[PDB]
C-alpha cells in the first residue's frame, strides 16, 4: 500500500539523499490538487451500485451467450459471483484513485486475475469489455458539473482512465 | 453470503489418522490450563510468537503488551489470544502489504490451522471471502472453522499436526512472496545508468539542423 | 508503511465496504496538515549538515569518555566518528521521511523497529542518541505550527529509545 | 458505532501504542468538516415536517397501486399510512445523526444492518425507499458545501438498499 | 467507545426525537475547542516515557519497601509489570481526552483493575499514588506556555484532572 | 522455573506417559553434578563480602564518569552506591541460586526475563554488569570440579546482557 | 512445577537472602537419598500395568454395583475413562516422587478433581478407595528386596504413602 | 526416536535457546549410565540363540493349545514355528537396541507403535509374548547394575503389550 | 533426531541382525570421549552471544554493500533478521555437537536455506561467509587451554570444523 508521497520516499530512500526542493514543490501541487482529488472519489462511491448494474446490462446484452444456458454466468450463484464482483474492481480502483497510486490496484485486484481464469474457465475477453463498460461511464459521471463550482481536471480524470485501462489490459 | 467454492482435497499428512505415539520430534503442544505459575505462562506464550509470526519477526516494537497480559490473567482463551496477533495491524503491515491474496489464504492455513494447503483450488475457494469479508472476516471464518475448533480444541496453541519427514512451515514459507521480492529489485537504484537520466533528457531541448549538399 | 491516507484504506478493507465519509476525512486532515510540515521538511534538508555536525559534538561534550574509551562500540578511532556522522545522518533522512510522509510510518518501518534489540547486542546506549535528538529538537531553528510538526517527530524518536 | 474520532482510536489499539501524528489527524478532519456538517443538519431540522410530507405523497405518485392494492404491507389502510410517515421520519433521524456523528457510524448501527434481512420478509420493496429518499435529495432546500456534505448520506443509504 | 458527539446521539436515541437546538451549539463550541484538544493530547505522548519514569522514582522513594525484598514491586520481572503498566493508565487516559468522554476509560482500565489486584495480592492504595503522581505533573506539562499561541486551556484542563481522579478512586 | 529434573517431568507430561528410562537419565545427570556445584556455590557464599566490594569498585575504575556524573541512573550520590552493592549483591543470589538448582531456572525466572526491557527505561547501560560479573569470574577464587560448572553462569548472564 | 531444591530456592527468594548453610546441608544428604529415589521410581512404572488391573478388580468386586447396571463405570467406554484415569493418578504421582514435592501433583490432578466429579455424577468414595488400593500395594512392590542391594528407606517410602493419601484425602 | 541427549535438544528447540546447563546435565546422565548397560547389551548379545530358543519353547509348555490348534494364527504347522523364532528373535533386537541407545526411542519408533493395533486384527494374544519375555526377565542371568538397566526395558515392553 | 547410537541402532536394524562386538567397541569409545564433549559444547554457549556481534562487525566491513542502502541487511528489520539468525546457525549445530551426528542439523537448518532465499533476494555467498566467519572463531575458542585439565580433542574438534562446513556448502 503507497501513496504518491511514500512513492516518492521510498524512491528518495534507496539513494539514502534527502528529498530534493523539486520534488517538494511537485508534493505541494498534490497539496493544491488534494480537494479535487476527494471532489472525484466521492463521486464515485455514491454512483457506485448504480454503475454495476448498468456496466451489467450492457455486457449481457452484448454477449448473450453468458447468461444462455452452458454459460460461464448463466446459474444465479455464477452470476452473484460476477456481479458483485464487478464492485471489487471499483472497491480497489477507487482506492487507487484517492492513494494517487497503482501499488494498492496491482497486488490486491491485478496480481491474480489474469492467472485465477485458466483454472476458473472464466472467459479472459469478457472481463475486457465490462471493466472497460464502467469506465466510459465512471469518467462521465466525475466530469459534468451539477451543483459543483466549475474547475480543470483533465489532467487529474486522464489518471482514472488509466487506472481503468490497467486494469482492463492486465487481464485480456 | 455465497457459500464457498467446491474443492477437491488431497492426500495429506493429516487428514487420515497415523498410528504414531508421541515421538519426540513432535511439538510440545501446550495447554493454558496446566500453568498454574508465572514460570510456565513466559514460556507459552514465547510458543504461540514462535507459530504465527515466526521467529525472525519476534522483536519487542512488534509484540502487545495488552495480549500478554490478558493470557497471565486468562480472561481471553488461548483461541481468542491468536485473533489479537491475527488481527493486528503491526502483523497486518508485515505480511499484507507484501502477499498477494492467494498467498494470504496459504500462509493463514499454514500457520494457524498448522496444516499445508490440499490443493490449489482451495486457496481460490477461499479468496472471495476475503476480499468481501476482509482480513479480520476470513481470519474470523477460519478460527471458527469446525475443522479448527475440533482438532486443537479450545485451548492449544498452533502447531503442525502430521510431519513424519515434512518441512518446517517457517522454514518452508517466507514472510512475504516471490513476487513482492521482484518489485524490490526494480526499486533497487541501479548506480550509473541511462534510464535516471531520461526523465531529465526530455526536459532539456535541443534543435538540431541538417544540411543537405 | 503507516499514513493517516493509508490508515483510512486498511480499516475500510477489513471492514470490506466502500470509502464513506469516515475514512473520507481523514484524508482531508492529512492534506491541510502537509502545508504546515512540508516547509517543515525544507528547513531540515537545507540545514542538513548544520545539524549532523552539532549532534556529534553535542554528543562528546555530553559523554566525554565515549570519546576515550577503546573499542568498536565507541568513537575512539577515527572510524568510530565515521560512522558516528553516518548514524545522526541517518536519524535526519527518517525524521524528513516521516514528516513528508505525514505519519509515523518510515519511523516504525525504518527505525525503531528492533531499535532496542540491536542496542543490547552492540551495547550502544540509547542514552547517546537522546541527547542526540535534544540538541537537534533545541538547533532546529523552526517556527510556527510547522515546527511544532517537526518537534513531535522528534519526540516520538525519543519515547521509543526509552 | 463509527466515527473517525473512534476510527482513530479503536485502529491505536489494536497495535497497543499511544495516539500518534497518525491517529491525531484524523481528528481534525473530523473539526472542520463539521462546520460545514452541522448547519447542513439545522438544514434538515428546520424543514423536518415539509419532507416526510413531501417524501411520503412521492412515493404515492411514482407507485400507484401501493394505494390501491389490500394488504397490510400497503398503504391501502389508514395504518399503512400511519406506518408510511412513521419510517420515512425515521430515516431522517439518522440522517440527522449521521451529519452530526460525521460517519457513517449510526447509518451501519440503526439504519442498514439487516436492512436486506427484513425486508425480504415483510416484502417490502426497498425501491419503494429509493423513490423516497430521491425527493429529499433534489428537495432539502441545503446550498453551499454543506449541502454537498449531506447529499452523500443519502446516497449511502441508497446504496445499502441496493 | 463512545464520543461527546455519540454520547449526545444516544442519549438522543432513547428519547427517540431529533436533536435540539442547544444541543448542536453546544457540539458547535466543541468544534471550536476542537483544536485545543490536540494541543493537549499531543503534548503529552511526546512526554509519556519522561514522565512513567518521573512518577516511578517519586513512588519508589515515598514508598521504599516495595522494591524491598518481599514487596510486591521486588523482583525485575514483576517491577517491568508496574513500570511498563503505568503507560496503561497513560494510554487509556489520553484516548479519554481525546475522546472527550470516560467511556474508553471505563471499560477497559477501570472495569478490573479494583478486581484483579485482591487475585494478585498487589496493594491498591499503592497504585492510586502512583495515578495521583502522575497528575499533577500531566497538567503541569500541559499547562505552561512554551512556543505556543496563548490561549486559555482551564475548561480543558480540569476534564484532565477529572479523568486520573476517575482512575484513581476507583481503584484505591 | 527450570530444572532438569523438572525438564523431564514436564516433557513427559504432554505426551501422557509414565517416567521411562529416557527422563529418568536425566535426573542421575542432575545429582552427580551437584557435588561439584554445591561446593562450587560454598566457594561463592563464603566469599560473599568480598566479591560485591570488589566488582562495585571494579565498575567505578572502569568507567570513571559514572561517579561524576550527576543523576539517578548513576553513582554520584550516597543512595546511588547504596544502590551500587544492592544490585550486584542481588546478581550474586541468583548464580547460588542456579548453581544449586542445577539448571538456569532461577536466572530465567529472577534475573533476565525483562532484564534488557527495563534497562531501555531507566537507562542503566547493560555494560556496566558486564564488567561487574568479569571481575567475579577472574576473582571468585574457585578452579576446576564445580568452579567450571558454576562459570558458565557467570557467562550464561553476560549473554543475556548481551 | 517445582523441586526439593526449587522449594528451598523460591522460599530464601522471599527472604532474599543468601543460602544458609544447614539448607546446603540438607540439600547435600538430598544426593545421598538420590540414588535410592531412583530405585523407587523405577519399580512403580515397570509395575504400571501390572497395578492397574490389580487395584481395579479389588475395587469393582468391593464395589459390585458400579460393574452394575445402572452404574458409573458401567458401560464399556466409561469403564476404560476409569480404567485409563487409574494410571492419571500414578502418572502424577510417580513425577512427584521423582519430584520429591508435591506441587506437580498438586496443580494438575488435585486441582480439579473434587471439582469435576459434581457435574459427572462420579461418586467420591470410588475414586477414594481405588487410589488407596495403589497405596498398599505400590509401598508394597517397593519395599521387597529381590536382586538389589539392602539398603534402608523408610524415610522415604513414608513420602510415597504421604503422596496417595494426599491424593486420596482431597477427592473424597 | 527419544534419547535423553535428543530429549535435551528438542526441548531446547522449541524454546528457541542455546544448550545451558539444564540440557547438557542430561547429557552426562546418559554418558556413564552407558557403562552400565554396554555390557547389559554385551550379555544379551553373546546369549542370542539361548533365549530365542527358551522363550519359544517356555511359550509351548505355558500354552499348550497352541502347538495343537489348527490355524495360520497358531504354531500348529512348520512355518508358524519359523515364524516363532523370527518374531521373539526380533523383541532381543529392540531391546538391545534400546539398551544400546539409553532411552526407549527405538521400543517406541519399532515395537509398540501400533502394537495393540495389529495384534486385534491378526487375533495374536499379548499374553503369549508376555510368557515369551518373562522366560528372558529370569534367564537372562545379567548381575549387578547392569542387569537392573537391561530389566526395565523388558518390563517397558509389558507394560505396553498390557 | 539421531544420535551416534541411534545411527548404529536403525543401521542394524536394517540388517536385521544382533550389535556386533567392535561396535560395541568403538560406542564403548564415544563414552570416554563424552566428557569431552561436554566441555566444547558448553564452552559454545557459554561464547555464542559474543561469537554472533564479533562474527558480524566481520561480516559487514569486507561486505560494506549490505548495511548501506539498498542492500538486503539495510534496515533493522532485516538487520535483526541476519543478525539474530547467525544464533539458529549455532543453535543447530551445538545441537548436533552434543547429539555427536548431522541428522538434527539436516531437516532443521539445512532443509530449506538454499530453498528458502531464492523467494526472498537474500544473497547465498554472504550467508555461507558469515558461517565461516564463525567457524575460525568456535575452533578457535574451544582450542585454548585456560584453567582446564591439557588433553587432546583433535579427533573430535575436526567434527566442529565438519559440522559448519556442512552448513556452509549446503547454502553458497
Ligand atoms: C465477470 C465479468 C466474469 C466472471 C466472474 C466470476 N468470477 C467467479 C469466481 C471467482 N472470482 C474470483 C475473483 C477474485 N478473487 C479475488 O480475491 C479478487 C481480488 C480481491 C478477485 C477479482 C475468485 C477467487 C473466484 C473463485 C470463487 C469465489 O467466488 O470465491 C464466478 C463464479 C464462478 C463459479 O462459481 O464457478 C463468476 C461468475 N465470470 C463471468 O462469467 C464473467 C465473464
Ligand atoms: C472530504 C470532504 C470534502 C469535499 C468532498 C470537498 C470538496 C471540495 N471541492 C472543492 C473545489 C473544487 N472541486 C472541483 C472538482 C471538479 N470540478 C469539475 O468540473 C471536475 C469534473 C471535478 C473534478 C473531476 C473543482 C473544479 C473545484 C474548484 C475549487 C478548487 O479548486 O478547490 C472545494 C473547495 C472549497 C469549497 O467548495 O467550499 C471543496 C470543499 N472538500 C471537503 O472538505
Ligand atoms: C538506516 C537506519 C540505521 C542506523 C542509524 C543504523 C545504525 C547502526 N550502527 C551500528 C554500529 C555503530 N554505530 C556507531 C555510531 C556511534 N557510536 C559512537 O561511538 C558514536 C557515539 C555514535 C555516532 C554518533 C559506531 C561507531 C558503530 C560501530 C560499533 C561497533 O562496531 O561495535 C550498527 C550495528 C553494526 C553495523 O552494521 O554497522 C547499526 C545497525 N542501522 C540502521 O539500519
Ligand atoms: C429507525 C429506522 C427504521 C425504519 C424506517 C423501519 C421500517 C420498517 N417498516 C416496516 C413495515 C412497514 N413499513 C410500511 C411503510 C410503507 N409501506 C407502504 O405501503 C408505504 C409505501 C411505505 C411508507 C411510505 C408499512 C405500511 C409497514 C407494515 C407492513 C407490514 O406489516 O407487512 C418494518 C417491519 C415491521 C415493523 O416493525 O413495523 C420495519 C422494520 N424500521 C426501522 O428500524
Ligand atoms: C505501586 C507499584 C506497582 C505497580 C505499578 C504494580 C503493577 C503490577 N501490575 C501487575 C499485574 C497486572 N496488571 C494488569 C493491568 C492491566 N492489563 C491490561 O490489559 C489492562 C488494560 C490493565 C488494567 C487497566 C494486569 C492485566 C495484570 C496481570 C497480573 C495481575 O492480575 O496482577 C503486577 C503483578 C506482579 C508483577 O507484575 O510482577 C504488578 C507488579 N505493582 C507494584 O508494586
Ligand atoms: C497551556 C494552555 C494552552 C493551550 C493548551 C493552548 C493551545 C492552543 N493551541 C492553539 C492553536 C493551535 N494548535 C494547533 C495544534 C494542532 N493542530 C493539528 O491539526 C495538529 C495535529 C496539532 C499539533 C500536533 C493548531 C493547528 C493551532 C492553530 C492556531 C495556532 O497556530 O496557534 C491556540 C491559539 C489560540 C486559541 O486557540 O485560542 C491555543 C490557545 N493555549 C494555551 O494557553
Ligand atoms: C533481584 C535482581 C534485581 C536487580 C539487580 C535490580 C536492579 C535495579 N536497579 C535499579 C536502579 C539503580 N541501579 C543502580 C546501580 C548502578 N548504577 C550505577 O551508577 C552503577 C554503575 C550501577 C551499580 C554498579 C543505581 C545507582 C540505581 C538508582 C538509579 C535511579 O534511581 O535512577 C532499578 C530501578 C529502580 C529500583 O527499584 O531501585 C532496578 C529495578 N532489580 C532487580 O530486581
Ligand atoms: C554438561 C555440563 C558439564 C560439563 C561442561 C562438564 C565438563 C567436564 N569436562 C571434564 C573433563 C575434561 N574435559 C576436557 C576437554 C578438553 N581438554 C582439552 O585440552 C581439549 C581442547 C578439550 C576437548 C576438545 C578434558 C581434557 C578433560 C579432562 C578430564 C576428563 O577426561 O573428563 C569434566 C570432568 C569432571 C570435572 O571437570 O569436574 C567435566 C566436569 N561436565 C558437566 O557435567
Ligand atoms: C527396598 C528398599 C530399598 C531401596 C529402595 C534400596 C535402594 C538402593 N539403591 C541402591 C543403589 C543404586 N540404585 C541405582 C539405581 C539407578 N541409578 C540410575 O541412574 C538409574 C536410572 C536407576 C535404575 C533405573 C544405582 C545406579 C545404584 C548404585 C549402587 C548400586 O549398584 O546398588 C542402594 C545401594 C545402597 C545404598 O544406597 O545405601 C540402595 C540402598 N535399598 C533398599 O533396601
Ligand atoms: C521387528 C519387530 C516386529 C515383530 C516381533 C513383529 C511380529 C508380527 N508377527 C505377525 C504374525 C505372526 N506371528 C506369529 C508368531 C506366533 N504366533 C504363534 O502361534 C506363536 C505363539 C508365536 C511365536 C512364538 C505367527 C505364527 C504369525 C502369522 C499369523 C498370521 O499370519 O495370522 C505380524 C502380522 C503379520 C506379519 O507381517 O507377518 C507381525 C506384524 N512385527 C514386527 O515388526
Ligand atoms: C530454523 C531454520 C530457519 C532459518 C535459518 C530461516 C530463515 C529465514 N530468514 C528469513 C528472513 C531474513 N533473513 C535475513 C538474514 C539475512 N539477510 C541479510 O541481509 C543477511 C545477508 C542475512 C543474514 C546473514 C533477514 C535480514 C531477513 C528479513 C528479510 C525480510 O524481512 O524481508 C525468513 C523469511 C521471514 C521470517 O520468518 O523471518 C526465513 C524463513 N527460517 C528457518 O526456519
Amino acid at each position: 500500500t503507497l501513496d504518491v508521497f511514500t512513492k516518492v520516499v521510498s524512491q528518495a530512500d534507496s539513494r539514502g539523499e534527502f528529498l530534493s526542493n523539486e520534488q517538494l514543490d511537485a508534493l505541494a501541487n498534490v497539496v493544491k490538487e488534494g480537494n479535487k482529488r476527494l471532489d472525484v472519489v466521492n463521486r464515485i462511491t455514491s454512483n457506485a451500485s448504480a454503475i454495476v448494474t448498468n456496466a451489467a446490462r450492457a455486457l449481457f446484452e452484448e454477449q448473450p451467450q453468458l447468461i444462455a444456458p452452458g454459460g460461464n454466468a448463466y446459474t444465479n450463484r455464477r452470476m452473484a459471483a460476477c456481479l458483485r464482483d464487478m464492485e471489487i474492481i471499483l472497491r480497489y480502483v477507487t482506492y487507487a484513485i484517492l492513494a494517487g497510486d497503482a501499488s494498492v490496484l496491482d497486488d490486491r485486484c491485478l496480481n491474480g486475475l489474469r492467472e485465477t481464469y485458466q483454472a476458473l474457465g472464466t472467459p479472459g475477453s469478457s472481463v475486457a469489455v465490462g471493466v472497460q463498460k464502467m469506465k466510459d461511464a465512471a469518467v462521465g459521471i466525475a466530469n459534468d458539473p451539477n451543483g459543483i463550482t466549475k474547475g480543470d481536471c483533465s489532467q487529474l480524470i486522464s489518471e482514472v482512465a488509466s487506472y481503468f485501462d490497467r486494469a482492463a489490459a492486465a487481464v485480456g | 453470503s455465497i457459500p464457498l467454492l467446491e474443492y477437491k482435497p488431497s492426500s495429506q499428512n493429516q487428514r487420515v489418522p497415523g498410528y504414531e505415539v508421541p515421538n519426540e520430534d513432535t511439538p510440545r503442544i501446550y495447554r493454558i490450563e496446566d500453568a498454574a505459575y508465572d514460570s510456565e505462562l513466559k514460556e507459552l506464550i514465547w510458543a504461540t510468537y514462535r507459530q504465527v509470526f515466526s521467529e525472525h519477526v519476534i522483536l519487542k516494537f512488534f509484540r502487545q503488551g495488552n495480549l500478554e497480559s490478558q493470557l497471565k490473567n486468562r480472561a481471553i482463551s488461548v483461541r481468542d489470544f491468536v485473533r489479537g496477533l491475527a488481527k493486528s495491524e503491526a502483523f497486518k503491515t508485515l505480511v499484507i502489504k507484501s502477499n498477494s491474496n492467494y498467498r494470504l489464504v496459504e500462509l493463514a492455513l499454514k500457520r494457524l490451522l498448522g496444516r499445508a494447503p490440499y490443493n490449489k483450488d482451495e486457496e481460490i475457494a477461499w479468496s472471495i471471502k476475503i476480499a468481501t469479508n476482509g482480513w479480520d472476516g476470513f481470519v474470523d471464518a477460519l478460527l471458527d472453522s469446525e475443522e479448527y475448533q475440533s482438532n486443537f480444541g479450545e485451548n492449544i496453541v498452533p502447531y503442525q499436526r502430521r510431519r513424519y519427514k515434512d518441512r518446517p512451515f517457517n522454514l518452508v514459507t517466507p514472510r512475504y512472496g516471490n513476487y513482492w521480492r521482484d518489485k524490490l529489485e526494480s526499486e533497487r537504484y541501479i548506480e550509473g545508468d541511462i534510464k535516471n537520466f531520461l526523465e531529465l533528457a526530455k526536459s532539456i531541448e535541443i534543435k538540431t539542423v541538417t544540411f543537405t549538399p | 508503511v503507516k499514513t493517516p491516507i493509508t490508515e483510512a484504506i486498511a480499516a475500510a478493507d477489513t471492514q470490506g465496504r466502500f470509502l464513506g465519509n469516515t475514512e473520507l476525512q481523514s484524508a482531508r486532515g492529512r492534506y491541510e496538515r502537509a502545508a504546515a510540515s512540508l516547509e517543515a521538511a525544507r528547513g531540515l534538508t537545507s540545514n542538513a549538515q548544520r545539524l549532523i555536525d552539532g549532534a556529534t559534538q553535542a554528543v562528546y561534550q555530553k559523554f566525554p569518555y565515549t570519546t576515550q574509551t577503546p573499542g568498536p562500540q565507541f568513537a575512539a578511532d577515527s572510524r568510530g566518528k565515521s560512522k558516528c556522522a553516518r548514524d545522526v545522518g541517518h536519524y535526519l533522512r527518517i525524521i524528513t521521511y516521516s514528516l513528508v510522509a505525514g505519519g509515523t510510518g518510515p519511523l516504525d518501518e525504518y527505525l525503531i523497529a528492533g531499535l532496542a534489540e540491536i542496542n543490547s547486542t552492540f551495547d550502544l546506549s540509547p542514552s547517546w542518541y537522546v541527547e542526540a535528538l535534544k540538541h537537534i529538537k533545541a538547533n532546529h531553528g523552526l517556527s510556527g505550527q510547522a515546527a511544532n510538526e517537526a518537534n513531535t517527530y522528534i519526540d516520538y524518536a525519543i519515547n521509543a529509545l526509552s
